[PDB]
């Protein structure tokens, strides 16, 4: 073999940046006790 | 018999989704009427039950088990009632949707008998049942290994007429869009390759089915490429999408 | 207007019936803003329970909040859905009531419930790595934890909702994973895990752990035997990562991972892309001397490729871990040679590392050997 160093490849594995989810928005349009007019729910329907 | 049920059908259509209220009254009687009806009315009732089911849609779940029992009992090799019931089958699938897979296993014995012994002129009752199978969708997951062999025999049988062969191939195209076909690649590809010899008329339809299957298999189709290429050259089969798809698979680009 | 008030870095979760319409209209208003920008699209992530045409399921067995539950309680619906499939016939005596009363927690991996969460995390992260392109994988499953968790659970939603004529929608479009083979492995893992529950609840039997992770390491070993050719990489590489987190199978995994790195420098590059580095670095805080020969081997192969990691090793004081190995007569001379190489890389043209190793008395230690 030749006395030469092996060329290092472009290691791109490193992460560019670290994101941080600082806050969370829970918008709940549950309308508990009321049924939306568009969908005629069945009598058992889904309650949970 | 004829006038009473024609009224109830128009009433439910005119009501909309508020007809659900009346379900507990109509259905138990209506089902018992189908049981004791005789001759022509049977067929007519099944026609009108289909309309009912199309309006009630998901709400028909409690009585669905009885309806299947009714169908199972009154399914006969009589061509007339078979075409009638197949239409009622197509309407149940759109009504229940995901919940249809609970009841399909009861119907399978009759569907497998339809393919085995179909005396319909040109097997148009089979062709109708193929069009129904297209609607089945992701319900067919747990039962595809059962239904598929009859369908495969249909498009490989040379005695069978060309229309009925086109219908089977187009069905596999649809089912490819929704179901997974990796397991059963060999069970289909070998009849297809054989079909590309015995008849040049199906060459177009069949090749379109192949491309769809190839798209679904992806890298798993690589195995068959040598063997199919041999059959394609022998009859100069030049499909645009297929040559692109093979080129894409061999290259490894994903799109 | 809704995307006016929210800023650039944001993520949107729509749990409604025609949710596809929102995703279409979101991209429209995104394009409309891009047209106005001449004279925030890739940043905005979107998850949708359904396609615009599709409707939400009305089935009393399932919860109304089917999509959110999937995203936020994957194990809970996964077991309830498992108990609704036809495959329950193969396990009689497993009702929903036993699922309610499953023992354990979601943290303790030695419990039955924590086992499933650990298995689920491995299987989902494995499916993603094998199916998605490398760029999009590190974008979603490596950038930030919370997104990675949502997409992990999104793959489960796709599987369950498919069985009810529902197609979930994502903003970075994913190829369909529902029919992947690994899902069958998930079934077996579930089967074995909650086949013991009758005995755990009623008999009070000690929950034996699943052979899943063991068998997956066995699969990785079998691949290495005839892995010389540059064929498709082994699917189980992300599973080996998940196994490193425990101690029960840590020795076996670290061994196989080293054997893998042996295959060539291409493999070490792969292992860096999947994200093995920050986990191997945490083991340098351990004091178990049995680990020392394995880490020396692994670190020599990695540092041979990417010499820039010498910066990271000085921050965490990992150079002390190896200094100890170089002053241990009982350590074989084969591993001591790699250790001297590792130090010769950390020191290479890096004034911060030379000042740090000088204080660690390297010259005196070297002369001893």
């Amino acid at each position: 073999e030749k006395i030469e160093g092996s060329k290092s490849l472009a290691q791109s594995w490193r992460m560019k940046d670290r994101m941080k989810t600082v806050s969370v928005a829970l918008v709940l349009c549950l309308n508990v006790g009321v049924d939306p007019p568009d969908v005629v729910k069945t009598t058992p329907c889904a309650r949970l | 018999h004829t006038m009473v049920v024609q009224a109830i059908t128009f009433i439910f259509k005119s009501l909309g989704l508020k007809c659900v209220q009346f379900l507990p009254q109509v259905m138990p009687t209506f089902l018992n009427v189908i049981r004791v009806c005789d001759g022509a009315i049977r067929e007519f009732l099944f026609q009108q039950l289909g309309m009912l089911v199309s309006f009630v849609k998901s709400h028909i779940r409690p009585y669905m088990d009885e309806i299947v029992t009714l169908m199972r009992e009154f399914w006969v090799m009589n061509t007339s009632i078979q075409s009638t019931i197949i239409l009622l089958i197509e309407q149940i699938v759109v009504a229940l949707g995901g919940e249809f897979k609970l009841y399909l296993p009861q119907l399978i014995p009759h569907m497998l008998r339809v393919f085995m012994h179909d005396n319909s002129p040109g097997r148009i009752v089979s062709i109708k049942l193929l069009a129904a199978i297209q609607l089945f969708g992701a319900n067919l997951d747990d039962y595809l290994h059962l239904l598929l062999p009859p369908i495969v025999k249909l498009f490989d049988a040379p005695e069978a007429p060309l229309p009925s062969r086109k219908a089977a191939l187009e069905t596999v195209d649809r089912l490819t869009e929704s179901l997974d076909f990796t397991d059963y690649a060999s069970r289909i590809i070998h009849p297809i390759v054989r079909t590309l010899d015995q008849s040049p008329e199906l060459r177009s339809t069949a090749m379109d089915t192949l491309s769809s299957l190839v798209f679904q298999l992806g890298k798993k189709y690589q195995i068959f490429i040598p063997m199919v290429n041999k059959v394609l050259v022998r009859h100069r089969i030049n499909h645009q999408r297929y040559d692109v798809l093979i080129c894409r698979i061999v290259k490894g680009y994903t799109l | 207007d809704l995307q006016t008030w929210m800023g650039s870095p944001s993520i949107f979760v729509y749990d409604c019936s025609n949710a596809g319409l929102i995703v279409k209209s979101f991209k429209q208003f995104a394009l409309q803003r891009e047209q106005e920008l001449e004279v925030s699209m890739k940043n905005c992530i979107q998850l949708a329970a359904c396609e615009a045409t599709e409707l939400l399921p009305m089935i009393p067995d399932l919860p109304a909040d089917l999509f959110t539950s999937c995203l936020t309680t994957p194990i809970k619906i996964a077991l309830r859905w498992f108990c609704m499939q036809k495959c329950v016939s193969l396990v009689p005596g497993v009702t929903l009531d036993l699922i309610e009363k499953i023992p354990g927690r979601l943290n303790d991996r030695r419990t039955p419930l924590g086992e499933l969460n650990w298995i689920f995390t491995a299987i989902t992260d494995t499916i993603a790595w094998n199916v998605l392109p490398r760029d999009l994988f590190q974008k979603l499953f490596r950038q930030d934890l919370l997104v990675a968790s949502l997409f992990r659970n999104f793959l489960l939603a796709e599987r369950i909702m498919r069985s009810y004529n529902c197609t979930p929608v994502s903003s970075p479009r994913l190829p369909p994973t529902y029919m992947h083979a690994m899902w069958q492995a998930w079934d077996l893992a579930v089967d074995i895990c909650l086949s013991q529950l009758p005995t755990i609840i009623e008999e009070g039997t000690a929950f034996r752990h699943s052979p899943f992770f063991a068998e997956q390491l066995t699969a990785f070993q079998v691949w290495l035997t005839m892995g010389v050719e540059n064929r498709n990489p082994p699917e189980q590489l992300p599973i080996v990562l998940q196994v490193l987190l425990s101690q029960v199978h840590r020795l076996r995994a670290l061994d196989l991972l080293g054997r893998f790195l042996d295959l060539g420098p291409w493999a070490v590059s792969l292992a860096l892309s999947v994200g093995i580095f920050p986990y191997v670095l945490k083991l340098l805080q351990s004091s178990a001397r049995e680990l020392r020969p394995l880490l020396v081997f692994i670190w020599a192969k990695i540092l041979a490729v990417d010499s820039s990691c010498q910066a990271d090793l000085v921050k965490d004081n990992g150079h002390k871990y190896f200094l100890s190995v170089l002053a241990d007569p009982y350590m074989p001379a084969e591993h001591r040679t790699m250790t001297a190489f590792i130090l010769a890389v950390i020191v290479n043209s890096y004034h911060t590392g030379q000042e740090a190793c000088l204080q660690g008395n390297l010259i005196a230690i070297c002369l001893e050997q």
